[PDB]
């Protein structure tokens, strides 16, 4: 009987390219900020459950490390998920300015791996990593995108493989250690603007991903950043440290600041951007 | 160790029960750090293994202090990762055996009103989720289904199931979906002793303004009949003419999902091999337009194969009277 | 629209 249309108010679709399913908006009682996704449920007739089981499995989370989950409304057959509302922006857009200290970059990395160690030990896992999911507060907090968070004992897609680990795309037996090969393109994408073969063909990228040696980070950045890196791209996912392991990595320990420095990039963005 | 782990954790919380701030702020917060070692002991810290010589020593220590009867009653009070933790454990206990039987439900058979004390969670919205965790995972046990589905207590769900959250009330619906399927041979017995009042609520259902409830309802009778072991209920069902009265409404429905579901129903109707008279009376009454809606129903459907089989079935049925 | 009664 709760009509989401009077409680909500509808801003900005933050699928400003993207989903046409998320807006920003406000909580008309609390007048908080929320983004909010409406999801069709006739469209969709594929297992109710199991975007039940999506919101079920989000819900269950209250790390800082990873966006809050407040609720769900019914109107009619379109459902409202309530979502926590990130002003900062992602580490993608704030890309859009101009590029990332290796500080800032470890900061991040930091706090995503503290998400992704929260996640893992309740045996879920993420799926989705990229810099479009590493969301920011205007306090400079880092936590992970909810669209990704998943159970690990399971429209069901990603739209592109590059930051996909080799064995995931083999359709193999697969766990939280593909997460940690998404952190490594992650960190290879903030450090360049753009995952390993950015350029390529997605059908193409999928057959060289298992094929071919690990991507590795180029250029002018300490031995530590790139070793981090050659770690979490291991074809081997035994090989590949946990997010516990990596958590005290002298490439983060010895680059890691606090999180309110973020602001600084924060503060550039909104320079930078017209409007 | 695991015999005083248990005693560390029953004084902390018998303190947080019945209250402060200050001792209310420390007290809980020791409540946390039992139950995370409480969890660990039966998750096998570092040392690879759960030992099962330290999980068996603990496990014992439990039933006989009672604690998790007055664990489950005082639920709201545990901060919201212990109320994770609470669960996590208890789904360990409910699980382990030596093999031949399992101790834990045993156990329940004893204390009894523990089990009501979770189904009662579901008027707390703060606990509603995590209570159904646990008897998802009691109902996976043959004695602890027979104490629910043949309880009083049962048809609380019929407007749990309708409850205002709809994550609540969603929740509510797996554990009742999960009651009359699980055990197919005890929910079975369960149905013909009881087709009057339970078909009586569950008509409400089908009637439902929300459309998931409504759906789930409709989809959830389909599966039900469709089945070998509830046969006796099925033929009892597909002959009360009401029954096919609302249906085919259903299939007038603003929703195509909602339509579909009830066809699937109807089709069962119609495929009788001993239909009774009221039946073939509105059957009768409404040939002509009915061969008339089958032909137009979902048309779109091509590659359905199976469903245009069904479909021009019916229609050779009601054709022939 | 079917005819029950």
């Amino acid at each position: 009987m709760a009509d989401p249309e009077e409680l909500f108010t509808k801003l900005e679709r933050i699928g400003k390219g993207s989903f046409g399913e998320v807006f920003k908006g406000i909580d008309n009682r609390t007048q908080q900020v929320v983004a909010i996704k409406i999801i069709d449920l006739e469209e969709a007739e594929d297992e109710i459950e199991d975007i039940q089981q999506e919101i079920t499995v989000l819900s269950q989370c209250d790390s800082s490390y990873v966006t809050k989950y407040y609720g769900s409304y019914l109107k009619g057959s379109k459902l409202w998920i309530i979502m926590e509302y990130l002003g900062g922006g992602s580490a993608l857009d704030l890309l859009r300015a101009g590029p990332f200290d290796e500080f800032q970059i470890a900061t991040m990395l930091k706090e995503i791996l503290k998400g992704l160690d929260y996640l893992h030990s309740e045996k879920k896992i993420h799926r989705d990593i990229k810099a479009a999911n590493v969301l920011l507060s205007e306090q400079g907090d880092v936590k992970l995108a909810a669209f990704g968070v998943a159970g690990q004992l399971t429209n069901t897609f990603v739209g592109t493989p590059f930051w996909m680990a080799p064995e995931v795309i083999q359709q193999s037996a697969y766990d939280s250690k593909a997460d940690i090969w998404s952190l490594g393109i992650t960190a290879i994408e903030l450090a360049k603007g753009e995952p390993p073969n950015s350029d390529m063909h997605p059908m193409r990228v999928l057959f060289l991903i298992p094929k071919n040696n690990p991507p590795t980070l180029v250029g002018d950045f300490t031995k530590s950043f790139k070793e981090f890196i050659d770690a979490c791209l291991n074809k081997d996912p035994s090989f590949r440290p946990t997010a516990k392991e990596l958590l005290k990595h002298k490439f983060i320990v010895k680059n890691s600041k606090k999180t309110s420095y973020l602001t600084e990039l924060i503060d550039r963005f909104k320079r930078w951007k017209a409007e | 160790s695991p015999a005083d782990i248990v005693k560390n954790l029953k004084e902390s919380m018998a303190v947080l029960e019945k209250q402060s701030d200050k001792k209310a702020e420390k007290a809980t917060e020791e409540v946390s750090k039992n139950l995370v070692a409480m969890k660990e002991i039966l998750y096998g810290t570092n040392e690879k293994e759960p030992q099962t010589e330290a999980v068996a020593q603990l496990a014992q220590e439990l039933y006989n202090s009672g604690l998790l009867s007055t664990l489950v009653a005082d639920l709201q009070l545990i901060d919201f990762e212990g109320k994770k933790d609470v669960a996590q454990i208890f789904n360990n206990i409910l699980r382990r055996q030596i093999g031949t039987r399992t101790p834990t439900v045993e156990y329940i058979c004893t204390q009894q009103n523990i089990l009501f004390m979770l189904l009662k969670g579901y008027e707390s919205p703060e606990i509603a989720l995590n209570c159904g965790i646990m008897l998802r995972e009691c109902i996976r046990h043959e004695p602890l289904a027979k104490i629910i589905l043949w309880s009083e207590q049962f048809y609380d769900f019929f407007r749990y199931v309708e409850m205002s959250t709809f994550d609540i009330a969603s929740d509510a619906f797996a554990t009742f979906k999960d009651l009359l399927t699980r055990h197919k041979l005890l929910s079975a017995e369960f149905l013909e002793q009881h087709y009057d009042r339970f078909f009586s609520e569950y008509e409400k259902l089908l009637h439902s303004e929300n459309y998931v409830t409504k759906r789930q309802s409709l989809k959830l009778l389909g599966e039900l009949l469709l089945d070998r072991h509830n046969f006796t209920i099925m033929t009892k069902y597909i002959s009360k003419p009401e029954n096919l009265k609302l249906m085919m409404n259903l299939l007038r429905d603003k929703s195509r999902n909602i339509q579909f579901e009830a066809f699937h129903v109807f089709k069962v109707f119609v495929a009788n091999p001993n239909k009774t008279q009221p039946i073939l009376d509105i059957l009768l009454k409404n040939q002509a337009k009915l061969i008339e809606f089958l032909s137009k129903f979902q048309n779109d459907r091509t590659e359905d194969e199976q469903f245009n089989d069904e479909k021009t079935y019916l229609v050779k049925q009601i054709r022939d009277l | 629209e079917w005819s029950f009664t």
